[PDB]
């Protein structure tokens, strides 16, 4: 049923399955019409479809094109973006196809579950997580693909870099979502941690920096820092 | 106008016929119901006095056979039964009445409301959904579950509804996943009218005898049924304009019939507020949101 603390290390077991996250699929800047009335522009969104264990993550570029001349797209964005995950899973090779998909929002539930008919033993499930994927436009590499995409794209990426040569995918989910919540909850504070030493870079092939493990304890150490400061500047603690 | 005699009244029970009731006491000299009207199904039902439990009755329609109740001390309950020998059944039948031992069938010549809760019922169609052919009559009880249910177990003594699922490949095309999921016009008109039911005279028919096997019984697998139907139309924005008013006097009288303390368990909160407030047909079943809000404004 629905994914929580309760049964949180069912993530890393070898059974193949899929988080998926719509939060960046329709995304609008809200601006003021000349006559003074506010409208929306699209922007480029993007469907981010990740496995747990491995860090394979499956990047659907949502391109603005397919908003033209629909209604209702908060609506759409959820079937579009379930349409998207069905045609995915149907690419894959039966093996590699999940036996679960856990959306981050209940409102995919739906959505998901018609499209995947066809699939009655993947199982889609919510979770109770409040998991920070939201942030994934931070990550300069992603949000810059998808700016720069003028059609409908799909990219892949290891959001764990090379971590899994050294620790386990628990860890590296733990560093992932320690990471991305720092990202949303102080977007600038969190990308000054990450850079502040000009010589760890971020390899061409990778989204992070090349932290040393002892460096990842800091980094990791500091983003702790970040977010029960701004959980303080915030409720005043 | 037509009876049904009773051999006799071995145990304190009360007798439902259509929308009316009473109460026969243990071996009361009860011999049956008389001046039933010609032209109906009608549906015979029982509460025993000792065990509330089980409420089940018998749909039939005095066309099709001469039709008796005779009490079985072995499965312990009222039979309904067929009589053969017409002039057997006339003669016990004038006995009866000429001892006066029969209640009659209590019809208020204004009143239309069983014909309209039964308007498109037809014993040919139960009989479809309670399978036991040998029997001219149909036998349902409270505890009698539909195929939907059993397929989420005796196969027998199954409520053969017209299965209906909204998360189902027959009910989604593919390609139009939202297009289909959102509007189930298709569904509706396609797959149920023209290609299931045939018309809508026999998909009102179920969905009246699922109500009335809900309200009698307390069949929770008719409830599901009844919500199921009247859902798949308010959820198409495609309807035949006859459907949707003969579906308002439908559910009008359904709601008027429903006595007070009985709304809390049947009406499903969601299903009628999404039908009358959110769906494409929310202005479409004026006499059924004015009993429903006047009625029961609660559940909403
Ligand atoms: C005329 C009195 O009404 C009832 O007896 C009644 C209505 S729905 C119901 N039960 C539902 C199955 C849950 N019992």
């Amino acid at each position: 049923g629905a994914m929580n603390s309760s049964n949180y290390a069912e993530l890393f077991n070898n059974d193949i399955k899929l988080f998926v996250d719509d939060t960046n699929v329709y995304r609008v800047t809200v601006h003021k019409t000349f006559e003074g009335n506010v409208a929306t522009k699209a922007i480029n969104g993007c469907i981010f479809t990740l496995n747990p264990k491995t860090g394979h993550l499956f990047l659907k570029i949502i391109h603005t094109s397919v908003w033209a001349g629909q209604k209702r797209l908060s609506q759409l964005a959820k079937w579009k973006t379930a349409e998207e995950v069905s045609a995915l899973v149907r690419s894959l090779p039966k093996e590699e196809q999940p036996k679960q998909i856990i959306v981050t929002r209940k409102a995919m539930l739906d959505p998901l579950e018609v499209h995947m008919l066809d699939f009655p033993n993947i199982a889609i499930r919510p979770t109770e997580l409040r998991l920070p994927f939201s942030a994934a436009m931070s990550i300069d590499k992603l949000s810059d693909v998808v700016m720069k995409a003028t059609e409908p794209q799909m990219v892949l990426f290891n959001i764990y870099d090379d971590w899994l040569d050294r620790i386990s995918s628990y860890t590296a989910f733990s560093r992932l979502t320690l990471l991305l919540r720092a990202l949303k909850t102080n977007e600038e504070s969190a990308k000054m941690i990450l850079l502040s030493d000009p010589t760890i870079t971020i390899k061409s092939y990778h989204l992070w920096p090349s932290f040393t493990d002892e460096q990842w304890i800091t980094i990791e150490s500091q983003m702790r820092d970040l977010i029960l400061t701004e959980y303080g500047r915030k409720y005043n603690v | 106008m037509n009876t049904v005699p009773f051999t006799s009244a071995p145990i304190e029970v009360t007798i439902g016929i259509d929308q009316y009731s009473f109460n026969v006491k243990e071996n009361q000299p009860f011999h049956g119901i008389k001046d039933i009207p010609i032209g109906h199904v009608h549906v015979i039902h029982f509460q025993h006095a000792d065990n509330s439990s089980m409420r089940y009755g018998y749909w039939f329609d005095c066309r099709m056979g001469n039709f008796y109740i005779q009490y079985d001390p072995k499965d312990g309950l009222y039979k309904m039964m067929e009589e053969r020998d017409g002039a057997k059944f006339e003669n016990i039948v004038h006995n009866f009445k000429e001892r006066q031992m029969m209640v009659s069938y209590p019809k208020i010549d204004e009143d239309d409301t069983w014909y309209n809760l039964t308007e498109f019922v037809q014993m040919d169609k139960i009989r479809k959904i309670v399978r036991k052919d040998e029997n001219q009559f149909s036998y349902v009880d409270s505890s009698m579950t539909t195929v939907q249910e059993n397929e989420l177990s005796d196969p027998a003594h199954s409520l053969n509804y017209t299965v209906i699922n909204f998360k189902s490949r027959e009910a989604i095309r593919p390609g139009h996943e939202m297009e289909d999921f959102l509007d189930k016009s298709y569904y509706l008109n396609t797959v149920m009218l023209q290609g299931i039911f045939k018309n809508s005279s026999n998909y009102f028919g179920e969905l009246q005898f699922a109500f009335l096997n809900a309200m009698f019984f307390g069949n929770y697998g008719s409830s599901l049924q009844w919500h199921a139907m009247i859902e798949l139309i308010c959820s198409s924005a495609t309807v035949p304009k006859h459907m949707l008013d003969k579906l308002d006097e439908i559910l009008y009288y359904q709601i008027k019939t429903l006595p007070e303390q009985y709304s809390d368990i049947l009406l499903n909160e969601r299903v009628w507020n999404i039908c009358l407030y959110s769906s494409f047909q929310k202005n479409s079943l004026h006499n059924t949101e004015k009993i429903m809000e006047n009625k029961y404004p609660e559940l909403l």
